[PDB]
RNA sequence: ACUUAAGCAGUGGAGCAUGUUAUUUAAUUCGAUAAUCCACGACUAACCUUACCAUAUUUUGAAUAUUAUAAUAAUUAU
RNA sequence: CCAUAUAUAUAAUUUUAAUUAUAUAUAAUUUUAUAUUAUUUAUUAAUAUAAAGAAAGGAAUUAAGACAAAUCAUAAUGAUCCUUAUAAUAUGGGUAAUAGACGUGCUAUAAUAAAAUGAUAAUAAAAUUAUAUAAAAUAUAUUUAAUUAUAUUUAAUUAAUAAUAUAAAACAUUUUAAUUUUUAAUAUAUUUUUUUAUUAUAAUAUGAAUUAUAAUCUGAAAUUCGAUUAUAUGAAAAAA
């Protein structure tokens, strides 16, 4: 208060020049909150999961001795079969 | 013909449903599209430029598609894909923690005393 | 106070982890998870038709350490000098294959080493969940 | 946008026909500030259903498009 | 013996907020109805959420398997 | 098992809150000695008195019936139904419309009660901060400053370390319509921030809904339909 403005003004410049800050005495919105702000895409795309997961139809590919039985998808075909054979199967999709 | 969405989305590891699936759309491409987004916020919001500039970074704001927005992200729960009451500690719905918490799967979490 | 007397507390929760990224513990909970339901999908194995066996295992205990992860669990399965039954090649997979063996893909998938411990119970009722899911079938 | 120092929200809209053919312009863009170049011409409105057709003018200017295009009935 | 009767502390006529109901609505997403009374979930509905309305718009689509043509590699041999 | 009271260990008391933190362990369902009254009469209860006590609370933990369920959003499987549609994507709208009706809460209707002020800063707990938090400072509302709200700029901290954050009521002084119980001019006084004497002197300075202007915050977007600030408004609300 009683130390003059001029001088508070010249140290906060030189200080800012020194820490690589930048100096915006005049208030004007330069708007650098959006180029410091830190980026939210990774963590934001990482909500599910990594997207590369070993998959029952890659054990194929990698595992030829061994025979893995899925039994969910057995049972889906089971039952599509069953369905078949009342003749409750889905009507054909339309050809374009 | 192949896919909803415009851009080719890898599918999530876990449950899947169609609003899991939108979901994970727009997040990734919210991911992609960030910087992009932000470089156009910086020269629509900075006053020291001229106003056409700011007044042509608005507009191509405006032009982008929905799936690069920000706030459209809603966080869902990754066992069932409910979309309320959703805990961001593990993403999962109230119920859904529930059981996963009785059943010890969450680490650490344990019955009140 | 003596480790052969209790139970650790640890041992309660199947995925036992501790991240100063939060993140990263969910997301190993989440691989936790989903590991284990594969691990469940690959446990039934025919040779060419009507020798459907079925490996009853509990669930697993996904032990993180801060270089390390180890899959322990427990399964049931049921001349035999001079060659491999589907059991032992599927074991001999989850580890032992030198060119494309289960733990070196789930290393890629967790980022850092991964071995799995398989454990045979000899019977069904020495253990809750083998039980229950022997009885279910 | 709403704040007087970031201007009005602009949106593209083929505005450059209708200031030669005298068309009107067809919009559901209802969040689009009508500028003082907007007088005079004609819009079309989306209100959820239709599209109500309105005149612009000069007391209209600053005033958002969907404000003249009421989505309910009153009763 | 729930619950009641008593004693105490309150709250309780208005405005708003937030629900349900009725009516309207293009939709006002979903909830009850065998006569006391009761359709009533919100850890946040501008877009998303969303499930409803209008208008356009996609058609094996989110997965598993089959049978085929194109590039990529690995081998043997183009 | 919590909470409580203690003991040991740990912390080179600058991660300091050693009045603390978390591991192990102990302790209680209190133990006793009498008096009186009852007693199945003592080797028993009701009390009361004395003595040693820190010791006074709490949660969880099982089955059997019976009813209710589809926002059974507490799921699975099956049955049936759509497969250019009851599946899927985009733009906008709606879920906020009001004659009404009833629940739930917030703010009020004034003096055992509201407002202003109170810097070597009266006094907490439990939390939260890598998809953050935002200190101090400068500037504008605005006015010597303060307060309050934004703007500019990011200091530390990703944490027993820094920030969210100087807790508020409490307490002290002052003011407060209705109230001629007040203020004002002259005098007056051993009530002086005050007393006396003569003249003068139903909604308020409670309430803040609603409405208007102009700004601001988030977001790409605040019209339907968000929050915030200032300047005008100033409704209903009194009795039972
Ligand atoms: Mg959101
Ligand atoms: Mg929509
Ligand atoms: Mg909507
Ligand atoms: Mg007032």
């Amino acid at each position: 208060m009683n130390v003059p403005k001029a001088r508070l003004l010249k140290v906060a410049e030189l200080s800012a020049k020194i820490f690589d800050q930048n100096f915006n005495p005049s208030g004007i919105r330069t708007g650098s909150k959006i180029l410091n702000e830190r980026l939210k895409g990774p963590s934001v795309a990482s909500y599910y999961g990594n997207p590369d997961i070993l998959k029952f139809r890659h054990l194929k590919t990698l595992y030829p001795d061994i025979e893995f039985v899925d039994l969910e998808e057995q049972y889906r075909l089971s039952m599509v079969e069953a369905k078949k054979r009342r003749g409750k199967g889905a009507p054909k999709k339309m050809k374009k | 013909g192949n896919f909803r969405f415009p851009i080719k989305t890898k599918l999530p590891p876990g449950f899947i449903n169609a609003r899991i699936l939108r979901d994970n759309f727009k997040r990734q491409q919210f991911k992609e599209n960030e910087i992009l987004v932000k470089s156009l916020k910086f020269i629509a919001r900075n006053m020291n430029l001229p106003t056409k500039l700011r007044l042509e970074a608005q507009l191509k704001l405006n032009a982008l598609p929905n799936y690069m927005r920000s706030t459209q992200i809603k966080n869902r729960c990754v066992d069932s894909g409910h979309a309320r009451f959703v805990l961001s500690d593990f993403r999962l719905c109230r119920y859904q923690f529930r059981e996963n918490a009785l059943k010890g799967n969450l680490p650490g979490v344990k019955k009140g005393i | 106070n003596n480790k052969l007397q209790h139970l650790n507390n640890m041992n309660n929760w199947n995925t036992q982890i501790y991240n100063y990224n939060k993140n990263m513990e969910i997301m190993n909970t989440m691989n936790d998870k989903l590991i284990n339901k594969l691990l469940y999908k690959m446990m039934t194995l025919k040779l060419n038709n009507m020798n459907i066996n079925k490996i009853i295992m509990s669930k697993t205990i996904n032990q993180h350490s801060l270089n390390k992860l180890n899959i322990k669990f427990y399964y049931y399965n049921n001349n035999n000098n001079y060659y491999m039954n589907m059991m032992n090649k599927l074991m001999n997979i989850m580890n032992n294959n030198m060119n494309n063996n289960l733990c070196n893909i789930l290393s890629y998938y967790y980022k850092k080493k991964v071995t799995i411990e398989p454990i045979k119970l000899s019977y069904i009722y020495l253990n809750s969940d083998i039980f229950s899911k022997y009885i279910s079938l | 946008s709403r704040s007087v120092w970031k201007g009005p929200n602009i949106v593209p809209l083929p505005i450059r026909e209708a200031m030669t053919k005298g068309t009107p312009i067809r919009t559901n863009a209802r969040a689009a500030t009508i500028l003082p170049q907007f007088v005079g011409l004609k819009f079309q409105i989306h209100n959820g259903k239709e599209y109500v057709p309105i005149e612009i003018s000069e007391d209209m200017v600053g005033h958002k498009l969907g404000e003249f295009a009421p989505t309910r009935k009153r009763f």
